[PDB]
RNA sequence: CCAGACCGUCUCCUCAUGGUCAAUCAAGACUAUGUAGGGAAUUUUUGGA
């Protein structure tokens, strides 16, 4: 417990998600006419909507130039998709962070289950009914996102992830302090400079 | 440091009722009926000499009052 | 983010004098048969300068034959209207009522201008319709001028338009993709326009002088 | 006695003013209301006698004053 | 007015008071706008151009003032600075400051003057330059109008 | 030796170099400076470099005295005097100052409001404020006398360099100059707070010995554009006699060498140097459009530039500026800019207190900013569209 | 910074002028316009000292 509070001190939990967001929100700016977009939105959310979880909300909406035309529920990596079963004008996404631990490790599966519920849920306040869950697992640092796509966005979400996940500040403050904790290094050099 | 030296007296300390009859009214609230220590070499300067004129003294020392004269002294012709 | 794509625009738009100092076109053969524009450096530059970077604007323009040549079009006066753009669409208002004004012994409805930011060869559902909409049985034989905008450089698209888009128009207004798709190139017939200056032109504007109503979304 | 650059008779309503007649009998009254004549109410008032060398007093009204034979009105002290 | 999304210059057409009481929102107070209305500068400007040579170019200019004066409100007199622009409006062909005084609002009051030409421009000439009559106090006065060019053929 | 009250001059010394001691070390200087004299009954002031300085000494010196002593400087009873200061603490006093106020050792800066700074002016006048910490506006305005007079500080940020200088002699002096009242006290308590190094400096200057030297070859190029307009200067020749009665002549005349002379047997009475001078100040302004001029010939005349920056006291680099950065085709966004650029705004700088309120403004602000909130040509902006 | 000397930076009261309201079978309170008047001879400011 003690350990876990070191690491997460300073609301590190909170900016980390807050960090993501951010990224999520220039990645986007950075190709949004190829994707038909509009406006990306950042919801003005409640400091506690990050480590609350027992409901969730939208982090990021989104709006189209013209219409999406957006595929069934799915995961992140998967070559077979439509875009030839519902529409849109307005999507959102959600970055859900949560500690894994070995049994209940499995990201992918959680996203998938979380994206399941927060939808049907009514205290869930997304905007629309089409969007996407993108789910970080801190204490694997294994991402997975599930929920709806339209054509080119998939890639791009992955490329950010990846990206993210080597470059993301919150999260590299996040494993620093975990290396801390655990006094692991990287070698560098063993002799004194 | 201590204080600076208080200063040699040679000289009149200039007062109100030694000027004209309208100059008189310059210093309505005379409180010393008396001219501070640098007024005093000034005073007939100023009354005296259409001059171009020069006052190098202390920081709040009759700066105003002077002034005050100078152009009493201008109004006279 | 509807609060930093309008900035961001507003302030690109300081550079678009810029756009003017290359202009090119991919040189169609000049024929006489057809009837051909003479288009001027001026009220081009203009128009850039009134436009936006992303948003579609765009006016009505007008003019007359000369007597050197009656099938030349010589663009005197632009036209510019009401209206509500979009990335890549435009909502527009009637044919303007012009007769009230001096210097108009007669000019005929020329066509229309917009700008854009995809290099076509034909014009799109968006525009297609507009157009369709504009001149339904007013004129068939009107033209557009596609302005192709990017940092650098601006490229004069100039277009037609035969019976059948028209009819589209008037059945596919609003949506409509696969209908577009289904169109596709035909029928945008790559009529003739020139860059001159030799001849100059003038704008007309709307009573209130706010052309462009993007946020007087009531008005 | 202090009264303000006063500008008008509306800015300067219900203050305690001094009254003056024709024949030169001396008022005192707060003026609370205005009038085209000024037939200026006063709050209270106090009259006074000076016969044809030293000032008397009475007090029978709290008055409607009408304004043939006024002279001019002169503020005393301000209320509150 | 600010939130009622209106061109200013509607109103000022507006000539019944009832009208502009209608107009505002507010049925009081439309008479105190409409004699204000009046109060703001209003020109029902003209220009005929006329060339004098090839080079030389004559301007007469018909500025008739519509507003009714108040020395308060608008005090001495109102400078009203005319600009001679070109069709575009990217340069200024010439400029002049001009006091309309009290005795000027109302009559026809004529404006003249001269420009020299460019060469090119002398070659072949425009649709119509842009004189523009612009208030240094008023807001929104700027009332600009189309100086013709429609076959002015030069001797 | 001939003022009213005699000035009483005092320097602290500070042997410590390291900014974290030294700082605290020059706090502790000033707080038994101020018990030595509050026990007297002896009214003070604390001049500092900065405005953001001045809350915080305050607030330091608010916990020193409460520790020790809360009573000596609140002594009285307090019956009316509480009332008074209830009336005159919570009115508008906004920048949590207040609290400064109600201690009794309250501030006065740049940055206060006009409304506040009043009060604060008054609130010594009427006879209540003990200490009064203070930025150096005090000096240079008012009038406003107070016994004992500190000055805390050596290194001043002027913008004219871009580097921390020492305190300049004119304004010290000017410091110095309000002390013990001419009309009340008899004697002034004159302090500088101060590196130990820098005092040799400070005694010279403190004895009145640096003179008054002209600062004129900046703001000489203007004047002489004005004078131009105006229509006298149609020579060098003229110039040069114009410069003559001026005092950066006779400056020049009492001692060259440091003032870019070449030597004294050649000019004379500068017959070259002016001459030099002249020739130097009429490339730029040619340059400028300004005025007209040649080498040889000699010729001078006034162009409507020239006759604008005259008329509106423009700065000549200001001038410039604005003919380059004006344009054909310069839009609504780039005046704004144009403006800022403006180089009586070079003095002008954001701050951290400043900067909340740019960050709330610059979301919702109408007229667009190329650049960005650390820039002060954007703050600028921002200031004239509010 | 920029307009100002050939030039009324400023009104206490009644009536009319049009727009409103508060209202009863045809009447009052308020902004505004000066385009009206102020020896309506006696209820006032132009004569009982």
């Amino acid at each position: 417990k003690i350990s876990l509070i070191q690491i997460f001190r300073a609301h590190l939990w909170q900016k980390i998600h807050e960090s993501i967001v951010f990224d999520i929100c220039q990645i986007l700016d950075g190709e949004l006419d190829v994707l038909q977009i509009e406006s990306v939105t950042k919801e003005t959310v409640h400091p506690r909507k990050s480590y609350k979880m027992n409901s969730s909300a939208a982090d990021i909406t989104m709006e189209s130039v013209h219409e999406w035309e957006v595929s069934k529920p799915s995961l992140l990596h998967e070559t077979n998709d439509s875009f030839k079963g519902l529409i849109t004008n307005k999507m959102w996404f959600d970055v859900q962070l949560r500690y894994g631990d070995y049994d209940s490790h499995d990201i992918s599966r959680y996203v998938r289950a979380k994206f399941l519920d927060y939808t049907t849920d009514n205290v869930s306040m997304y905007p629309s009914p089409t969007g996407v869950m993108i789910g970080i697992d801190l204490a694997y640092n294994m991402y997975d996102a599930y929920g709806n796509w339209f054509n080119g966005l998939k890639p791009l979400i992955q490329n950010s992830m990846r990206t993210i996940m080597k470059a993301n500040p919150a999260l590299y403050v996040l494993r620093e302090r975990i290396r801390k904790g655990l006094q692991i290094y990287q070698s560098s050099v063993q002799e004194p400079f | 440091i201590p204080a600076p030296s208080k200063p040699v007296i040679d000289y009149e300390l200039k007062e109100i009722t030694s000027l004209p009859d309208w100059c008189q009214e310059a210093f309505p609230s005379s409180e010393t009926t008396s001219l501070n220590p640098i007024q005093s070499k000034v005073f007939h300067a100023a009354f005296e000499g259409d001059s171009n004129m020069l006052i190098c003294a202390p920081t709040g020392s009759g700066k105003t009052n002077i002034a005050l004269l100078t152009v009493l002294k201008a109004l006279s012709h | 983010s509807s609060k930093n794509e309008w900035r961001k625009s507003a302030i690109a738009n300081t550079l678009l004098y810029l756009r003017l100092k290359n202009i090119y076109v991919s040189a169609d053969d000049f024929v006489e048969e057809q009837n051909v524009y003479v288009l001027p450096k001026n009220l081009l530059k203009k128009f850039i300068e009134i436009s936006d970077v992303k948003i579609q604007v765009a006016a009505f323009i007008y003019g007359m034959s000369a007597k050197d040549h009656p099938k030349v079009k010589e663009i005197k006066t632009v036209v510019l209207v009401p209206q509500l753009g979009h990335v890549g669409s435009v909502q527009i208002s009637n044919i303007p009522d012009i007769g009230d004004l001096p210097d108009t012994e007669g000019l005929e409805l020329l066509g229309w201008i917009h700008t854009q930011t995809e290099e076509l060869k034909f014009m799109a559902a968006s525009e297609v319709a507009t157009h369709s909409k504009l001149f339904a049985d007013k004129k068939r034989d009107c033209i557009d001028i596609s302005i192709f905008s990017t940092p650098g450089s601006v490229s004069l698209s100039a277009y037609n338009l035969t019976d059948e888009g028209y009819q589209w128009g008037e059945e596919n207004k609003d949506i409509m993709n696969v209908l577009s798709e289904g169109f596709e190139p035909t029928f945008s017939t790559h009529a003739q326009l020139l860059l001159s200056d030799r001849i100059t032109g003038n704008f007309i504007i709307p009573s209130g002088n706010v052309w462009n109503y993007t946020f007087m979304g009531t008005a | 006695i202090q009264v303000a650059h006063s500008s008008r008779l509306a800015n300067l309503i219900d203050y305690k003013l001094r009254v003056l007649t024709q024949d030169g009998r001396v008022y005192i009254g707060q003026l609370m209301a205005f009038d085209k004549h000024m037939n200026l109410v006063l709050n209270e008032c106090i009259e006074e006698r000076v016969p044809k060398i030293k000032v008397e007093k009475r007090v029978l009204g709290l008055t409607i004053l009408r304004g043939e034979q006024i002279l001019s009105t002169v503020v005393e002290d301000k209320p509150l | 007015l600010e939130a009622s999304t209106v061109p200013w210059g509607d109103y000022l057409q507006l000539e019944t008071p009832a009208e502009v009481g209608r107009a505002i929102r507010s049925e009081k107070y439309g008479k105190q706008v409409y004699d204000l209305l009046k109060r703001f500068p209003k020109m029902s400007v003209t220009c005929n151009a006329q060339p004098i040579t090839r080079s030389v170019m004559r301007f007469n200019i018909e500025i008739i003032a519509d507003w009714i004066w108040d020395m308060n409100v608008h005090g001495s007199l109102e400078p009203f600075l005319l600009m001679l622009e070109d069709t575009d409006g990217d340069s200024i062909l010439y400029y002049d400051v001009l006091f309309i005084t009290p005795d000027i609002v109302g009559h026809e009051f004529t404006l003249s003057f001269t420009y020299e030409l460019k060469q090119h421009n002398q070659n072949n000439l425009p649709p119509n330059f842009f004189l523009t009559l612009i208030s240094e106090n008023w807001w929104h006065s700027e009332f600009e109008i189309p100086v013709s060019f429609n076959g002015f053929k030069l001797p | 030796s001939f003022r009213p009250c005699p000035l009483s001059q005092q320097f602290c010394g500070i042997k410590e170099r390291n900014s974290l001691k030294k700082l605290k070390a020059m706090n502790d200087a000033c707080y038994e400076k101020v018990l030595e004299s509050i026990n007297e009954g002896n009214q003070i002031i604390v001049f500092v470099h900065s405005r953001k300085e001045t809350s915080r000494t305050a607030t330091w010196l608010k916990n020193k005295f409460a520790e020790e002593n809360i009573t000596h400087k609140l002594t009285k009873n307090d019956a009316g005097s509480k009332q008074i200061l209830k009336t005159e603490a919570a009115n508008v006093l906004d920048p949590s100052l207040r609290k400064l106020i109600e201690s009794g050792i309250g501030t006065h800066h740049a940055g206060l409001t006009r409304s506040d700074r009043s009060l604060s002016e008054d609130l010594f006048a009427d006879g209540l404020l003990q200490v009064l910490v203070c930025t150096a506006t005090l000096a240079w305005g008012v009038n406003l006398p107070a016994h004992t007079v500190i000055i805390k500080g050596t290194d001043v940020y002027s913008p004219e360099k871009g580097s921390w200088e020492q305190l300049s002699p004119q304004d010290v002096l000017q410091m110095l100059g309000r002390a013990g009242r001419p009309r009340y006290d008899t004697f002034g308590e004159g302090i500088i707070i101060t590196d130990q190094s820098n005092v040799q400096y400070y005694l010279s200057v403190l004895n009145q010995q640096l003179p008054i030297e002209s600062q004129f070859v900046s703001k000489l190029v203007d004047n002489l554009n004005a004078e131009v307009v105006a229509g006298n200067i149609k020579c060098r020749n003229d110039a040069v006699n114009w410069l003559a009665y001026t005092y950066l002549y006779v400056r020049m005349l009492a001692s060259p060498m440091l003032y870019k002379v070449p030597d004294i047997s050649s000019d004379g009475q500068l017959k070259k140097f002016r001459e030099s001078l002249v020739h130097s100040a009429l490339c730029i302004l040619k340059e400028q459009e300004l005025v007209l001029y040649d080498a040889e010939n000699d010729v001078i005349e006034a162009t409507d530039l020239g006759n604008i920056a005259s008329s509106f006291y423009i700065n000549h680099a200001s001038m410039d500026v604005y003919n380059r950065e004006l344009d054909e085709h310069t839009t609504q966004i780039d005046l704004f800019r144009i403006f800022s650029m403006s180089e009586e705004f070079k003095y002008v700088s954001v701050r951290y207190e400043e900067k909340r309120e740019l960050k709330q403004l610059l979301e919702k602000a109408p007229i667009p900013i190329r650049e960005d909130i650390d820039d002060p040509l954007a703050k600028v902006n921002v200031l004239l569209q509010s």
